[PDB]
């Protein structure tokens, strides 16, 4: 139940390592 | 009633391309980068 | 005049300066980008509806001298609005209604004006079939008549104002709504005139041929397009049926427009909250409490008062109902100083083993319960303070006489107090013994309830889930990756370039 | 200046809270409002307060006392430039800025003070104009503040030892944890009570004592207390000029029961009365009661129900409404009988208890997780 | 009143009707109470004797009492109603938690690693 | 509310009852939706004059919830009340379920044609000529063309 | 005409399922 | 966005648990102890 626990959340911050590579990408190239 | 019958196959097939277009457009990507990684 | 003549000319020509930018950038966009281009790729000017209702929400309130919206609809009605050769000389006529406001006397709209400005689907070459202008053309004086309502005699020219959008409606209806978003952008249009529409037309007068309209409304869904039909149709069909007593709540159960499918984060969010209250008063067993939960979590942020003091009450009446109850006093912003005595004082009552006390409360807010209408909720809180007591003293006690938990409960009978234990053996909560002939009810301590398997139980409730929250982030995290353009192996020059600098190592 | 500044935060509680007792705090409070140039802080408590209806001129004569340190400083910008020293107008302000702090409002105070942060280049007035922000961070409940200039504080006594800066730092965590309910991390830094010194917002080395010694009689149990707060020699004779306390304290060590009740109504009513434990005095002595309940409780098996009247504290059906209401309250691991007349108990071993906070916070940390995951991306 | 263990109320509403009749609807009310009793006399209770779960109901000594003892058990017996309180037989299952919990393992080691 | 009277046994009042199923099927259409279908007993009875009326209004009522093939047996064995009214919305939601049913049973019927075929209730290929002299005689042919090939006739 | 509105539009749905399983077999094989 | 359809219209928890398990009990025992010491 912990690593179960902590697992959801490291991908959450790698989907905010995502989301800073999309609306800091999208308006600088187009 | 071709207004109501053929025209009703219109509006309903599209709803499935603009989805499944989506799910191919993010899994190749998530194919391209891996790809660049074999290479 | 001069108090009038210097601060009332200002308030014409700044809305009409916005409003010449944000719908009229909707008159541009949305007639000539939704009714002949595609508005699904880009359909930016649904949420610029939005901000042209809720900026009109609070924007109008004067009955409007120095005709600041008084001269606005002699302007504003007389557009023929066709092709760009035609609204070439329309885009002048925003202007020289200002010269009529400005230099002469327009018509001061008070009350009496609102007919000559409604006879306008004809004047000058105006048509119907482009519903985008002529549905966003009837909202944009169909709105401001009702947003303060007015109901001095204003009724009838709002309702036939109703009755020239339900001429446009009962063309959106039958008339050419293939791959237009005739019936989807009209669906939203046709959403939010059901408010004012119910505001003047529901709880002045007869609102029950809404209801077969509205199933005609609803029967025009669900075959030609899937979207915008099956969402808004539901609530609006619920919210005077929940005031109602017919049996629409089961055939919301067996109904397949349970699910409209993403409807937009505002009427989805309300209708699992609608539907937490029909299980409300069909009896609460644990199933809509994450309903009702998930309808407060889904919420923009505007305010409360409207529906989330009532989310924030409900939600946790249905929890009295269960057995368990958080404290309500949480982010003290608006709601928990004006909105929650009576109701806390509720469950402050629920939170002790005292059984009169809960009548210390429903006597002294009784009315205050009628008020909204959740008392018939209320008026069964006693059995789950009597199951909270005899969990209470079953719990703390042992060895306890029946002859002392009815003095301590004043139940004022012992010859009962055999009874109320008796079922709270039969229904599960207590399990142990009663002497009855001595009087003592014995209870065993039963610890080690770790090894019993109810917290693998709660474990895997949530293993499970907290997996499912990981593939959440997996699965809403792949769109990201786009504009992934060129991985250039290393060169084509300096290939040929390494290529000939190993041919002079191989010459060497 | 802020060195008394805290007396006047604590007797602006004792004019506004005690709603009967208003009167001479409101007479010793304008004593010292309506003199040392004080201006801003003090109209919304007028306003609290009754009319004071001629007040224009007393606030004249003050706005003028005001405006002649700030026309003064007006005098020294020009001056201080001409042949530069250390920035000498910030160094100027950068004393009278406290004034300007405690006379003005925190605006004055914060673009001065952030200001000439960059002048020094050396902690040495930094980490000072630091526990100024702090104190008014105190002073304004600035609780979101705090947390910047504690650790930007702490951040430079790392260079140096700087223990004048540290353990008086530790002060001001300390009293942070006793501002919100952080009772084992309060002592915690109430731990040496050596270094600790005869302050200026607890005048009274002897407060800090009666602080340190209520927080610890929760914070820790009988070996931390049969070693620790019994065998201080800096400890004992602070509390050997006290009566009360010393009783209140050693009640509980001794085993005198039923006396501890009567120095707790007086400990915990002057709690009531007191600033900055007015939040939690209801939460303390119920802390009190469980604890001294659970330490006679833990002893006996067989120990009946109405032996605690005449022993402990009288009131049998008290004790028992007591008790009913923490073994229902889920703590006080025991369990009682009635009708026999006796308290049975039991022992929980940590396998239940301990896995109780557990699956609080999982559901606490699943709700953050799962509430910031509906929160981004739409 | 009939949601809580408030049975002698119930049955004192059984009889103070002040509007009409009721009759066919505290007949049912009286059967489907009946089986109620008859069903709360199945605890871990101790001998009762011939008068008060005799008298729990509204009989003074009928064979209604031969009804529910030979319906049930608490026998007829030398003025005693039996107890055979025994709730033994179920505990001790190691092998459903090692059939259910061996399909749950699996699941978790489902979504574990094979992609989806 | 017109639906408790089900059980009268007197058969005109299943007469006067499918009076209101057709002009008020929207208010309490709600109503009569899942609870009460009893159209079949009715149906299979002996008593005649209804059977007709009442296959056309659980052919209204179970398309809508989703029972496009219980909506498709009654609009096949309702009769000359079901096709007399082609002047809603209505026979678009009919034809979409009876000459796909026909063109994906004629798929079947196009593999093996001999042996075990269409038990037609005389209307299931009706519509599809009747409909299809519509698509001959409303100046159409670029779909007449298609409708010959989709019927796989 | 309109009768190729739909069942060209089918054709990529043909077309249209097998995209998902090759990338799907592509997901494993690059870690092989 | 945000327009959300109107059908009507620490320092704060632990002393409030306290106010749940201590909110009409006491509160002010001075004195209902010095009447109990010739009671008990």
């Amino acid at each position: 139940y912990l690593a179960s626990l902590i697992r959801s959340v490291v991908a959450l911050h790698n989907l905010i390592n995502n989301k800073i590579a999309n609306r800091d990408a999208e308006k600088k190239e187009g | 009633g071709l207004r109501q019958y053929y025209l009703s196959k219109i509006e309903e097939l599209q709803l499935i391309v603009n989805d499944k277009s989506q799910n191919l457009r993010r899994l190749q990507a998530q194919r391209n980068e891996l790809n660049a990684k074999v290479r | 005049p001069p108090g009038g003549g210097e601060q009332e000319p200002p308030p014409p020509p700044a809305p009409q300066d916005v409003e010449m930018k944000e719908e009229a950038a909707t008159g541009g966009g949305s007639t000539g980008e939704a009714d002949g281009k595609t508005a699904a790729a880009a359909a930016e000017h649904s949420q610029r509806e939005l901000d042209t209702v809720t900026l009109e929400d609070i924007k109008e309130h004067v009955k409007q001298l120095e005709k600041a919206v008084s001269g606005k609809e002699p302007r504003f009605v007389l557009r023929a609005l066709r092709m760009l050769p035609s609204t070439s000389r329309r885009l002048n006529h925003y202007v020289l209604y200002k010269a009529v406001q400005g230099f002469f006397t327009s018509n001061n709209a008070t009350r009496d004006f609102l007919l000559p400005f409604l006879e306008e689907p004809m004047d000058t070459e105006a048509d119907l079939q482009f519903r985008p202008r002529t549905g966003k053309a009837a909202s944009t004086p169909l709105l401001p008549e009702v947003e303060a309502y007015l109901q001095l005699l204003v009724v009838i020219f709002m309702m036939n104002s109703k009755r020239y959008k339900e001429a446009q409606k009962i063309s959106d209806d039958l008339m050419q709504k293939i791959s237009t978003q005739n019936r989807r952008a009209l669906d939203l249009v046709a959403a939010k005139c059901y408010y004012y529409h119910a505001r003047v037309y529901e709880f002045l007068d007869k609102l029950d041929v809404v209801r077969s309209f509205l199933h005609a409304r609803l029967r025009t869904a669900t075959l030609r397009h899937d979207a915008d039909g099956q969402a808004t149709l539901l609530n609006l069909l619920l919210r005077n049926y929940l005031h109602y007593s017919l049996y629409d709540q089961a055939e919301k159960l067996v109904s397949k427009s349970v699910f409209p499918e993403q409807a937009n984060n505002n009427e989805w969010a309300r209708y699992l909250y609608y539907t937490g209250r029909i299980k409300a008063i069909q009896l609460e067993y644990s199933e809509a409490r994450r309903t009702m939960t998930n309808a407060l979590r889904k919420a923009p942020q505007h305010t409360a008062v409207g529906f989330k003091q009532t989310v924030h009450k409900l939600l946790i009446v249905v929890e009295l109902l269960l057995g368990e109850i958080p404290d309500r006093l949480q982010f003290r912003q608006p709601s928990l100083k004006r909105s929650l005595m009576p109701y806390f004082l509720l469950t402050q009552a629920v939170r002790t083993g005292n059984l009169a006390k809960f009548n210390q409360v429903l006597d002294q807010f009784g009315e205050k319960f009628q008020a909204d209408g959740t008392y018939t909720l209320i008026i069964r809180l006693r059995h789950n303070v009597i199951k909270t007591g005899v969990r209470m003293i079953s719990l703390s006690y042992s060895r306890i006489s029946l002859a002392d938990i009815a003095q301590k409960l004043q139940l004022d009978s012992p010859e009962d107090a055999e009874f109320i234990v008796a079922k709270a053996i039969r229904d599960g909560v207590i399990e142990a013994s009663i002497n009855h002939e001595k009087g003592y009810v014995q209870s065993k301590e039963m610890i080690d309830i770790y090894s019993t398997r109810e917290p693998q139980l709660a474990f895997h409730q949530r293993i499970s889930f907290c997996l499912d929250i990981h593939n959440m982030s997996v699965k809403a995290m792949r769109f990201p990756p786009k504009s992934y353009n060129k991985d250039l192996e290393s060169a084509e020059e300096r290939r040929e370039r390494e290529q000939q600098d190993l041919e002079f190592a191989k010459e060497m | 200046p802020k060195n008394p500044d805290l007396r006047i935060a604590q007797l602006r509680f004792l004019l506004s809270l005690p709603e009967h007792r208003g009167d001479a705090a409101v007479r010793d409070e304008l004593m010292a409002a309506v003199r040392d140039n004080n201006m801003a802080p003090y109209y919304e408590a007028l306003c609290k307060s009754l009319d004071w209806q001629i007040d224009v001129d007393l606030l004249n004569k003050m706005k003028k006392a005001n405006e002649d340190e700030l026309k003064r400083l007006d005098e020294e910008l020009e001056d201080a430039e001409k042949n530069l020293g250390e920035s000498e107008i910030r160094d100027a302000m950068m004393a009278k800025a406290e004034y300007l702090c405690r006379i003005g409002d925190k605006e004055g105070a914060l673009t001065a003070f952030r200001k000439t942060y960059d002048k020094t280049v050396a902690l040495g007035h930094r980490l000072d104009i630091v526990f100024y922000l702090l104190r008014i961070g105190l002073f304004y409940m600035d609780n979101d503040l705090i947390t910047r200039n504690t650790e930007k504080a702490k951040s430079l006594i790392e260079e140096g030892g700087d223990w004048d800066r540290r353990n008086r730092l530790k002060v001001y965590q300390g009293l942070y944890c006793v501002a919100i309910r952080d009772f084992k991390q309060a002592a915690e830094l109430f731990l040496d009570t050596v270094s600790t010194f005869t302050s200026y917002e607890l005048m009274d080395y002897k407060t800090f004592v009666t602080y340190t010694v209520y927080v610890s009689m929760i914070a820790l149990e009988r070996p931390d207390l049969r070693e620790k707060v019994i065998k201080g020699a800096e400890i004992l004779e602070v509390l050997h000029s006290l009566p009360a306390v010393r009783q209140y304290l050693f009640s509980l060590y001794e085993c005198r029961y039923s006396v501890f009740f009567q120095s707790l109504a007086v400990v915990e009513q002057e709690m009531k009365k007191d600033w900055l434990f007015a939040p939690h005095y209801r939460y303390y002595v119920r802390e009190m009661r469980i604890h001294a309940y659970s330490q006679l409780l833990e002893s006996y098996r067989s120990l009946t129900l109405g032996y605690m009247a005449e022993a402990f504290g009288v009131g049998v059906e008290f004790i028992d409404q007591e008790l009913s209401r923490f073994i229902a309250a889920g703590r006080l691991h025991c369990k009682i009988d009635k009708v026999n007349e006796i308290v049975e108990t039991n022992r929980p071993d940590s396998k239940n208890w301990q896995y109780q906070e557990t699956i609080k916070k999982g559901d606490l940390l699943l709700n953050r997780v799962q509430k910031l995951s509906r929160v981004i991306n739409m | 009143y009939l949601m809580e263990g408030s049975y002698n109320k119930v049955f004192l509403a059984k009889g103070n009707i002040p509007a009409e009749s009721y009759t066919f609807f505290i007949d049912i009310l009286l059967d489907t109470i009946r089986d109620e009793i008859a069903g709360c006399i199945e605890k871990a209770y101790e001998k009762i004797l011939f008068t008060e779960a005799t008298r729990i109901l509204f009989f003074n000594t009928p064979k209604k009492m031969t009804d529910y003892a030979k319906k049930r058990g608490w026998v007829l017996g030398p003025n005693n109603y039996y107890s055979f309180a025994s709730q033994q037989q179920k505990p001790e299952d190691t092998t459903i938690p090692s059939t259910e919990l061996a399909k749950q393992v699996i699941e978790y080691a489902r979504q574990l690693e094979m992609i989806v | 509310g017109i639906i408790s009277l089900l059980d009268e046994d007197e058969p005109q009042l299943k007469e006067f009852a499918l009076h209101k199923l057709n002009a008020v099927v929207n208010d309490f259409w709600a109503e009569i939706s899942e609870s009460v279908d009893k159209i079949e007993v009715l149906y299979e009875d002996e008593g005649f004059r209804s059977r007709q009326f009442a296959a056309l209004v659980a052919s209204k009522v179970f398309y809508h919830l989703g029972a496009f093939e219980e909506s498709l047996n009654y609009a096949l064995g309702a009769g000359d009340l079901f096709n007399v009214n082609d002047n809603s919305e209505y026979v678009e939601t009919i034809i979409a379920k009876c000459i796909d049913h026909y063109t994906k049973q004629c798929v079947e019927n196009a593999d093996l044609p001999e042996g075990e075929k269409k038990p037609i209730d005389q209307r299931l290929e009706g519509i599809v000529n009747k409909m299809f002299q519509r698509c001959l005689d409303d100046h159409k042919y670029k779909q007449a063309i298609g409708i010959a090939l989709e019927t796989r006739r | 005409d309109l009768y190729s509105r739909y069942k060209k539009l089918q054709q990529e749905l043909e077309f249209l399922e097998v995209q998902e399983e090759y990338i799907k077999d592509e997901q494993k094989n690059l870690k092989k | 966005m945000s327009e959300k359809k109107q059908p009507v219209d620490e320092d704060n928890w632990d002393d409030d648990n306290v106010e749940d398990d201590f909110s009409n009990q006491l509160r002010a025992e001075l004195e209902k102890h010095g009447y109990k010491m010739e009671t008990s």
